[PDB]
């Protein structure tokens, strides 16, 4: 019912059609509230447009913390996904 | 005082009086007994909130020890012992008599005059229940060496022998019904298999098994030829040095209804007889019929011809009793005259109040299973005349011999003024003490094609009350400890100096108030208990 | 907000100038940028506790500790008197209880010069 | 001068994401504990250190990050017995206003452990006595006995959240100049 | 408000809210059900829960155990008319965080 | 009917965008929106 | 202060319901209504004494002010008042659960009708931690069955029959189940009292087969309120609550609700306001409890009165549930909450909604599928909240001082300290242009970029809505690429279908990718 | 799943899930009401059609996992400043 | 606000102040005691 390190890991490693609504939808949240982003951006506008090409190279500062139904965590930082 | 006089059952008298006098850990603890009845410690853990484990077993035996509750064992078969828990009735009721426990064991003992006991004997009644359970080493172990103790180690014999200290045990002390389950089937097993005929008649066998036993198992703890060693050496008469005993509140209480009878004595006769009448019923004080009646409690008392038979033996055990029948010869002597004996008497038979009423010529008694209900039909209907008009109390007497009255024969028996009887009768439906009933004129009850007839209802109309005296028992007491909650601040210092000039006022405003709480507590305490003759 | 413990240990009065004296260090140029609210009742604190220190290494104050606190075990009290009226023997009196009537030998003269040579 | 162990949440505006965390879970509970008062324990100053510090969780609808800590910080009990040298700035017909002149000063100490000639004189003094005077802005010796912590607010000045006690029972007690 | 005249708003139906439901959406249909439409603020207390006005409790007259959150006004109404018989919402709260 | 920072005392119902607000013709601070319409 | 201050946001984890206690009304409420008439004749625009639409319960207006809490209508939350019944009546709610609550306990002495060895066995199967809702109320099931088979109680020794109702709303007792031996002292007594009253006025001999002993709302209370609390759990409710005594199930204080609820609606054919449904059910009812209240101290007839104790029973079974007629019906409580779309499916289930708009559809070609085009009209309506950066600060300086005239402007704005709105079409535009402190909000016109929904309103499926993005044209009507129609089943013969826009970020990243 | 075969009716729906703002939402809607608080019952709000009128964020969907925040930080810069406590 | 009381209001007398002395001290020695 608590951390569970890397080598007893046994769910997907795919990073699923629900995490990259949410990932991208917290995200732009956070450029409009003015955290300063990492990649090179050329004049752009949107704060959603700018996220989801900064999600191409890979670079969000954020980790998903997947829930067992039984109350027990389970971790993936958000590079080591794939899609 | 909108919040406590709604939603609060008597379990408002049972939760403040242990808080009253008592820890704090505990009256939480039996206030989840009495709501929910029974349950062991493992799972009351999480009923209350913020009592651990073995805190509830130190607060337990803490309750333990004064006798307030009964526990009962019950085990699986596959499982281990379990021990439940109950509520024990009575013995929380010796803390709630306890300021006169004390003024009657004066009054039932007049041998002796300016005695160098009235501060001990009044000690020790606060001695032997204060405690908890009490054993004759307890008290001779104390700063007194001697001090003249084979007086007072030989006054106890004269105390004790009378009654009401038995030698406690289990049998009290575990509750009646669990009583009753575990010998039922024991007999039930003394009859085995192979005597076949009329098995709805071999449920009698183990049935009337159980009734000779029942009353020989409550009679263990009433005989008293164990509880004496006659001592060859230095003595004559001592009890068992090595007994735990209590209190018991069986004489106490039928002490405390012969006391309730020479008052309605003084109110039908003059002061002359009132003084005859209480004291032929002291001699017979010690041996009564129950007051609380343990076979009527629990068993079979849903089918007639064994409900009759609870009244049937128990009224032939009265008038065959060889310990009250009185030959009038004895009475004679005791008073501080034969032809006035018999005629100060001669009357007791000849008023309608049935006491001294039936006999056999030459001996007398008074009875009590034909008494008690016209003694609760006695104070049942004067306090209506108190708290209210005394129209009131002609309107309730007229209900009472003539049975389903309507509202033009009222005019007709009775005889007041038609405009003020509907204020006066219909407080008497808000109280319960009259009641409804409807009669058709036209289909599905019409209320104006309808007239309302009346009744009695002689069972609903006391437990409406004593319930608004079990309130009222509980509501002024609420009112002392909140009372001592301000003005905390002096009694601390008042109960450490073993001197303010100002301060000294407003110790002494709030004790004749606190005073006053004590008699009005008493005074209705006498209306209530004449209730429990059940 | 959950107060787990209130008095885990204590802090002697130097480190409350000299955690301190760290504070006012990078705090943009305190006390001569005249030619939040934070910063004013911080300030308040260093000056009040050093005016009376002078009307330093904590080495030299460390071992002077170590001689006073001779009691058995109701020694505790060493902490608080480390700045308060130094030089003063009639101070001390009223400070701790029952010391006139246990301290009748020369430690309270020895202690005396080492509380008047940290001044 | 002591330290407390307490633990609280604290939240992060998204805009200090650019500085370092250690410096930014500092700032922000530096204007929620600065010249604050404690319930039930004391007036906190400033955050000492930072013990055990967990993984910053967000709340959906808002966005930020939201981070839990464990630290103590410093807090001014001095004692029951504390003998101290304030100021002050008030003087009252009844008792008297001596309260530390710099930090706070919301104080009344009475005076019910001195002597049998103590009332109040309306020229410039506390009472005539049986002598060097005492006044405005100078160092006055007194002591500490207890002090009172009340947070109940009857909704419908004499703050009454951190009021000490103080007594001048002693000698040399009123002024400092008195002695040395 | 329904009707053109009377300045319109369009009715989210009930089988609309069946179809977001199925595209495993969880941000879009809380705004377009709360924010959007229908916010309004409740301070709510903790002990004995239900609700109170701008500072109070008043059924225990403390007004210490506040707690602020936000619920639509449509949720307010059903647990004040539903107060009005003899049955009563009593709410109870946990924090977000340490799950 | 007081303005919060010029203290306007006139206050102008635009209608032209469908949404009824109350606003003053000194400084554009809003007074009320979302207009509560007894029906 | 000099103090902190400091709290955690909180969730809810679950409801618990209950029937508050007959003394927590007063506790919760703060006015009473004991008078009975609304408006005053003082002539005053809101003349309320005491019982009626009260200054200090609530406001119903825009010109008042609520005298208790504060505010005319941006805060005014109500609050509860308080009546005084004169003598308890039924609820109609539980008027079915209550009289299972009476047909388990005695009618004498008030026990439950089981044996001690027995009823131990029951609560037993409560106290398993494995329960759901659906066998909790199967063994409740048992229970009753158990206590009506058994026919003399357990204390007193009585008779007890059965009870039902009395098909008004007042429930009777049958407790005559002789089956060839009337030889019972329950029967005995029954005639020894009965051939008293015949003698005089003796025309009622037809009646008596059928009379039978009632069960008025006034010694019901006083039936349940003799009872023990050890036997509560046995028979469905439970105690260590305040409010768990059995007794707070029938009426004895009844809570008047907050004025919002029922707002005073003014027809403006008039200058009398037509009040709602709800006021003069209420008002009705302080009327006859006053003058039956009245009506015992002065002393009135109680054949009059027990209909009048007959009406209010009568008339508060109205008021939450109006089908209890027995018959221009009245709207109840009980008529509001259900059915066609009166709660649960029309406010709450599914809402009426802000910023939103609807045209006919016409089709285009020549624009790319995820593509609906918005016309320019209703474009400069619908905004959207956007935020200030300094990634896009150099944008908004030049989108605001175009102002809403012209197509690429905005119509609203928040600075950080203000707290209400800024209109954009009033005052100067250029000055408030230049200070555009970072932290702002504007909104800004739909643009092309955005994200849009679309659906057509007979929804089929979970596939008959769908997101696209918008780009603006200056036609007027909507048009869409003609490959999208076969989801939506258009088919162009005056049809029309609405759009939306989200009004968050989350929620603009969530829609295009989920319902792209 | 629930051992015998019920259907989707009012009769039905008592059968499967006993949340209470749920069944008030669906056709007869106080008679769920009274005899819920009668009993003095007790639902969580986990199902999907409670949190709508209640307003949370819902428990399935994208609403399942949480978002969590890197800290960049480890135990190598967390020691106190623990100086001269008493000497 | 309630009327009607019951007719036991009177002064205490002295049958009965010295009855009133043996609950308070009853209640001292109890309290006092162990628990
Ligand atoms: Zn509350
Ligand atoms: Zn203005
Ligand atoms: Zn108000
Ligand atoms: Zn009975």
């Amino acid at each position: 019912e608590k951390a569970i390190p890397k080598d007893q890991r046994a769910t997907t490693p795919y990073m699923t059609k629900y995490e990259r609504a949410r990932i991208l939808g917290t995200r732009a949240l956070q450029i409009s509230m003015n955290a300063p982003v990492f990649v090179d951006l050329e004049g752009e506008t949107d704060p959603l447009r700018i996220a989801m090409k900064e999600l191409a190279e890979k670079k969000i500062p954020l980790v998903i913390r997947r829930y067992l139904p039984d109350g027990s965590f389970e971790d993936w930082s958000v590079e080591e996904l794939i899609v | 005082s909108l919040e406590q006089r709604t939603l609060n059952p008597d379990l408002f008298l049972y939760k403040e009086l242990v808080k009253a006098h008592l820890g704090e850990r505990a009256a939480s603890v039996i206030g989840m007994l009495v709501a929910l009845g029974r349950l062991s410690v493992r799972e009351l853990v999480e009923k209350i909130d913020g009592m651990d484990v073995d805190s509830v077993k130190t607060t337990l035996v803490s309750l333990t020890q004064l006798r307030c509750v009964k526990y009962l064992q019950e085990t699986a078969i596959s499982g281990k012992k379990t021990t439940y828990y109950y509520y024990n009735e009575e013995g929380i009721h010796i803390l709630l008599y306890s300021g006169l426990i004390i003024d009657e064991i004066i009054t039932q003992m007049r041998v002796n005059d300016e005695e160098e006991h009235k501060q001990l004997v009044a000690e020790i009644v606060q001695n032997v229940i204060s405690l908890g359970s009490l054993t004759v080493e307890d008290y001779l172990s104390s700063v007194t060496s001697d001090s003249m103790k084979y007086t007072i180690s030989s006054l106890f014999v004269q105390l004790c022998e009378m009654g009401y200290l038995i030698q406690i045990s289990k049998l009290h002390y575990t509750p009646i019904e669990d009583l009753w389950q575990f010998l039922y089937e024991k007999h039930y097993k003394n009859i085995p298999r192979n005597s076949p005929l009329s098995d709805l008649k071999k449920r009698s066998q183990a049935k009337m098994n159980a009734k000779t036993d029942f009353a020989k198992i409550i009679n263990k703890p009433n005989e008293l030829s164990q509880i004496l060693t006659v001592d060859p050496k230095t003595s004559l008469r001592i009890v068992k040095p090595t007994v735990s005993l209590t209190i018991n509140l069986d004489r106490f209480m039928k002490g405390r209804r012969s006391k309730q009878l020479i008052n309605l004595a003084k109110t039908r006769v003059g002061s002359v007889t009132a003084q005859v009448y209480k004291i032929a019923l002291r001699l017979t004080e010690q041996k009564s019929p129950k007051i609380r009646d343990p076979l009527t409690q629990t068993g079979l008392l849903q089918d007639l011809e064994e409900a009759k038979s609870f009244q049937d033996e128990a009224e032939l055990v009265e008038e065959k009793t060889p310990g009250l029948t009185f030959n009038a010869i004895d009475l004679a002597r005791h008073l501080p005259s034969a032809s006035l004996i018999n005629s100060h008497l001669k009357i007791l038979a000849s008023s309608n109040f049935p006491f001294l009423n039936e006999t056999k010529p030459g001996v007398y008694y008074v009875p009590y299973s034909k008494l008690m209900p016209v003694l609760k039909s006695s104070v049942y209907e004067y306090v209506i005349a108190s708290t209210l008009g005394p129209s009131a109390m002609r309107l309730s007497r007229c209900i009472r011999d003539n049975k389903l009255v309507s509202e033009k024969i009222i005019n007709s028996t009775a005889l007041m003024k038609e405009k003020d009887i509907r204020s006066t009768l219909a407080s008497l439906i808000r109280y319960n003490s009259v009641e409804i009933q409807e009669v058709p004129r036209t289909a599905d009850r019409s209320a104006s094609r309808a007239v309302f007839l009346f009744r009695c209802k002689e069972t609903h109309s006391y437990n409406f009350m004593r319930q608004n005296l079990e309130w009222n028992m509980a509501n002024l007491l609420f009112k002392k400890e909140k009372l001592k909650q301000e003005n905390s601040t002096l009694l601390k210092k008042a109960n450490r100096d073993d001197l303010l000039p100002s301060e000294l006022n407003q110790l002494k405003m709030v004790n004749e108030r606190e005073l006053n709480v004590f008699a009005r507590l008493s005074r209705l305490l006498s209306l209530w208990e004449v209730f429990q003759m059940a | 907000m959950k107060v787990l413990e209130e008095r885990n240990a204590f802090l002697s009065d130097y480190e409350v100038l000299k955690f301190l004296t760290d504070l006012e260090k990078k705090h943009l140029w305190d006390q001569k940028s005249l030619a939040p609210e934070l910063q004013g009742i911080t300030r308040n604190v260093v000056n009040y506790l050093s005016i009376n220190k002078n009307f330093m290494s904590d080495e030299s104050f460390a071992e002077l500790m170590t001689k006073l606190n001779s009691f058995k075990l109701f020694k505790a009290e060493k902490l608080q008197i480390v700045n308060q009226l130094p030089a003063n023997m009639v101070h001390l009196y009223s400070i701790v209880e029952e010391c006139d009537a246990r301290f009748d030998e020369k430690t309270i003269e020895e202690m005396l010069e080492i509380i008047s040579g940290y001044a | 001068f002591i330290l407390s162990k307490i633990a609280d949440l604290v939240r992060i505006p998204p805009d200090q994401f650019h500085r370092d965390t250690i410096s930014a879970i500092t700032h922000q509970l530096n204007n929620k504990f600065a010249n604050k008062i404690i319930p039930n324990v004391g007036l906190c100053i400033t955050i000492y250190d930072l013990l055990t510090v967990e993984e910053g969780q967000l709340k959906p609808g808002d966005g930020s990050s939201y981070i839990n800590v464990t630290f103590r910080a410093v807090v001014f009990k001095p004692f029951l017995g504390e003998i101290v040298t304030g100021w002050i700035s008030k003087c009252t017909a009844e008792g008297i206003k001596v309260s530390l002149l710099g930090i706070f000063d919301d104080i009344f100490i009475p005076q019910n452990m001195l002597f049998e000639g103590c009332y109040y004189t309306p020229e410039e003094s506390a009472w005539i006595w049986p002598k060097l005077y005492f006044d405005v802005n100078e160092k006055i010796r007194f002591r500490i006995e207890r002090e009172v912590f009340v947070d109940v607010k009857p909704k419908s000045e004499k703050p009454p959240a951190y009021a000490l006690l103080g007594s001048c029972q002693t000698d040399g007690m009123g002024l400092v100049s008195w002695w040395e | 408000t329904e009707g053109r005249s009377r300045d319109g708003g369009l009715r989210l139906g009930e089988m609309e809210r069946d179809c977001v439901i199925a595209y495993g959406a969880s941000q879009l249909l809380l705004e377009r059900l709360m924010i959007s439409s229908d916010a309004f603020e409740v301070d709510v207390c903790d002990k004995c829960g239900l609700m109170g006005y701008s500072g109070w409790c008043t059924t225990c007259k403390s007004a210490e155990n506040i707690i602020k959150m936000t619920i639509p006004y449509a949720a307010k109404l059903l647990f004040q008319e539903l107060l009005s018989m003899n049955i009563a919402p009593r709410l109870r709260l946990e924090d977000i965080f340490q799950q | 009917p007081v303005c919060k920072n010029c203290h306007g005392t006139e206050f102008e119902r635009d209608l032209s965008n469908a949404n009824n607000d109350l606003v003053c013709k000194a400084c554009g601070v809003v007074s009320e929106d979302n207009p509560i319409v007894s029906e | 202060k000099e103090v902190v201050v400091s709290e955690t946001p909180k969730r809810i984890k679950g409801l618990e319901f209950s029937a508050l206690s007959a003394a927590d009304i007063v506790a919760q409420s703060e006015v009473e209504v004991s008078t009975r008439d609304l408006f005053d004749l003082e002539k005053d625009r809101a003349p309320k004494a005491n019982g009626a639409l009260d200054p200090k319960m609530g406001v119903s207006s825009s010109s008042l002010e609520c005298a208790t809490c504060h505010g005319n209508l941006a805060s005014c939350h109500g609050h509860f008042g308080h009546l005084k019944l004169a003598l308890p009546v039924f609820h109609i709610g539980y008027f079915k659960a209550t009289i299972q609550i009476l047909q388990g306990i005695c009618k004498n002495c008030s026990a439950i009708l089981l044996s001690e060895t027995d009823k131990r066995q029951f609560l037993h199967e409560l106290r398993r931690p494995g329960v759901d809702n659906l066998r909790r109320m199967g063994i409740l099931k048992k229970i009753l069955d158990q206590c009506k088979k058994q026919r003399r109680c357990l204390h007193c020794g009585a008779l007890n029959g059965v009870v039902k109702k009395a098909a008004a709303l007042k429930i009777i007792h049958d407790t005559f189940r002789w089956v060839g031996k009337k030889s019972a002292p329950e029967k005995d007594i029954w005639v020894g009292e009965w051939k008293e009253v015949l003698a005089h006025n003796p025309e009622l001999e037809r009646y008596v087969k059928r009379c039978m002993d009632d069960l008025n709302p006034l010694k019901t209370l006083n039936l349940f309120k003799q009872i023990k609390s050890a036997d509560c759990e046995l028979l469905g409710i439970d105690a260590t609550v305040p409010s768990g005594r059995p007794e707070t199930y029938i009426w004895r204080y009844l809570p008047a609700p907050p004025v919002c609820i029922r707002p005073s609606v003014m027809m403006q054919d008039s200058p009398a306001s037509n009040e709602d449904d709800l006021t003069v059910k209420l008002t009705e009812i302080v009327w006859t409890s006053s003058l039956i209240k009245a009506g015992l101290d002065k002393g009135i007839s109680i054949n009059n009165m027990m209909e009048h104790w007959d009406y209010l029973q009568l008339t508060v079974a109205m008021y939450i549930n109006s089908d209890s007629v027995n018959p221009k019906p009245i709207r109840g409580f009980c008529q509001r909450l259900k059915g066609k779309q009166g709660r649960f499916r029309g406010n709450l289930s599914g809402k009426r909604v802000d910023f939103s708009g609807r045209t006919v559809i016409s089709p285009d070609p020549n624009l790319s599928i995820d593509e609906v085009a918005v016309p320019d009209r209703v474009a400069k309506v619908l905004t959207y909240p956007e935020k200030v950066t300094r990634y896009n600060r150099h944008k908004l300086q030049e989108l605001i001082v175009n102002g809403p005239n012209v197509h690429p402007g905005a119509n609203y704005l928040l600075k950080r300290n203000e707290d209400a709105r800024r209109n954009l079409r009033y005052g100067d535009r250029m000055k408030l242009a230049k200070n555009l402190q970072i932290g702002d909000v504007v909104e800004r016109h739909l643009e092309d970029g955005d994200v849009v929904l679309f659906n057509r309103q007979p929804s089929l499926h979970r596939l008959s809505i769908l997101s696209h993005y918008a780009k603006i044209r200056p036609w007027r009507t909507f048009r869409l690429n003609e490959c999208v129609c076969t989801p939506y089943n258009a088919d162009f013969d005056g049809d029309e279908m609405n759009l939306h826009v989200p009004q968050t970020e989350e929620a603009r990243a969530e829609a295009i990718n989920l319902m792209g | 799943y629930k051992g015998e075969v019920l259907g989707i009716t009012r009769f039905g729906l008592s059968k499967m899930r006993d949340s209470v703002l749920q069944l008030a939402s669906f056709e007869k809607t106080t008679d769920h009401l009274f005899d819920a608080a009668f009993y003095m019952k007790k639902d969580a709000v986990e199902g999907v059609s409670e949190c709508i009128i209640l307003g949370q964020t819902m428990s399935i969907g994208t609403g399942s996992f949480k978002v969590v925040k890197g800290t960049n930080i480890s135990e190598k810069d967390l020691v106190p400043k623990r100086c001269l406590f008493e000497s | 606000f309630p009327s009607i009381p019951l007719p036991i209001n009177g002064p205490i007398t002295n049958k009965e102040r010295s009855l009133a002395v043996k609950y308070i001290n009853f209640g001292k020695t109890v309290k006092d005691g162990p628990f």
